[PDB]
């Protein structure tokens, strides 16, 4: 199975469907866009006024600030381990969607897109694909959308129009 | 331009996605992550002591094996949370997909074991802007842009599941 693909100078329609929804950069110099909310279930729990979304192909995860993350995990019901967050494997599939407000759309990741489902047993812990990361100025403080996010949404980085483009990925 | 370059990736365990690039004449080949969060090309150097773990098990670039290499030597630094990364500037010919490009990059001569010893890949190619680039060295996609060979000044990512 193809592990991934990076196209220079275009996109590849075989790996997405639909057309792109595009967003302008806060500023040129960084692949960073505005985010208007983060939702748990169908309610807008976090980053209500607006926050920053760093779109990072070189990161494994979604990353929020400590403040943000405690609040997301609390809402999910997760236990904090030394370097990660975990839930009991049996309640991993019962986990609510997390939605991101980018441009004019909600970007919806499900339980299956953010939990490492290695077991289904009540006596096992399962890791989430979401960690804390404090980033410093001028780029930080920000969210960062790494591999977790890029798996579900195929991503075009457009330097001619300083904008980023999204489409639902095909597998 | 009229061409489209594309590069296959390896998905290691939904955490690491990397592909192949070549540096020099003849090409020495490396596994790298393409990073929009960063702006520099970094590979490990033959000057990296075998006593650095983060090096011993990765590939090393040897300038002494390349007929196209052009010396610079300016020292450059990057500060991670776990320690510091340093090395020196070099120039050589880099090939990504069908694209051959003259490029300045970093040769690392010291890096902490963690997290660097856990990468299946050898280095990084930054897809970010000059504003972020260390030493204000010109990023790879800017030089690709300047060649005039791309259909459009864009690039896209697909990452599979496991
Ligand atoms: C899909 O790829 C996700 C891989 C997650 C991952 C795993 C191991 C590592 Cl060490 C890293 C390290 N990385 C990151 O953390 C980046 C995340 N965005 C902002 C900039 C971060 C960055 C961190 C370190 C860095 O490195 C300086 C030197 O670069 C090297 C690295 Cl990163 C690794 C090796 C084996 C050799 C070299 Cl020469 C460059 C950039 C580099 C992008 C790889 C990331
Ligand atoms: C190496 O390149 C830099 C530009 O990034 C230049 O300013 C510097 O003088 C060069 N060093 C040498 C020794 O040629």
């Amino acid at each position: 199975s193809l592990g991934g693909q990076i196209v220079l100078g275009g996109s590849d329609p075989q790996h997405y469907e639909g057309n792109f929804h595009y967003i302008n950069l806060i500023k040129t110099g960084v692949w960073q866009i505005q985010m208007k909310g983060v939702s748990v279930g169908s309610s807008t729990l976090l980053c209500e006024d607006g926050c920053l979304a760093l779109v990072d192909t070189g990161a494994s995860y979604i990353s929020g600030s400590t403040s943000s993350i405690e609040k997301l995990m609390e809402a999910l019901g997760a236990k904090k381990r030394l370097f990660d967050y975990v839930v009991k494997c049996n309640e991993g599939p019962t986990l609510p969607d997390i939605s991101f407000h980018l441009g004019g759309k909600e970007y919806t990741l499900t339980s299956a897109d953010y939990v490492f489902q290695e077991s289904y047993s009540s006596k096992k812990l399962c890791t989430l694909a979401i960690h804390a990361m404090d980033i410093p100025p001028p780029t930080g403080p920000t969210w960062a959308l790494g591999a977790t996010f890029i798996r579900k949404f195929y991503t075009e980085f457009d330097r001619r129009n300083n904008r980023i483009g999204f489409a639902l990925a095909r597998h | 331009g009229n061409t489209t370059s594309s590069v296959i990736l390896t998905n290691y365990m939904d955490t690491q996605y990397y592909g192949e690039i070549g540096i020099g004449t003849p090409p020495q080949t490396f596994k790298v992550v393409f990073d929009t969060g960063s702006s520099n090309v970094w590979v490990p150097s033959s000057k990296c002591s075998r006593l650095y773990t983060a090096c011993v098990y990765h590939k090393l670039f040897d300038a002494s094996d390349s007929s196209s290499y052009k010396h610079n030597g300016t020292e450059l630094t990057l500060r991670y949370s776990t320690g510091t990364v340093s090395g020196f500037l070099s120039q050589d010919i880099i090939t990504v997909g069908g694209i051959t490009v003259t490029q300045m990059f970093g040769e690392v001569t010291e890096m902490p074991a963690l997290p660097f010893m856990l990468a299946e890949f050898d280095g990084v190619v930054g897809m970010g802007f000059i504003e972020q680039a260390i030493g204000r060295v010109t990023p790879i996609f800017d030089n690709i842009i300047s060649q005039g060979v791309l259909k459009e000044d864009v690039f896209s990512f697909y990452y599979n599941r496991d």
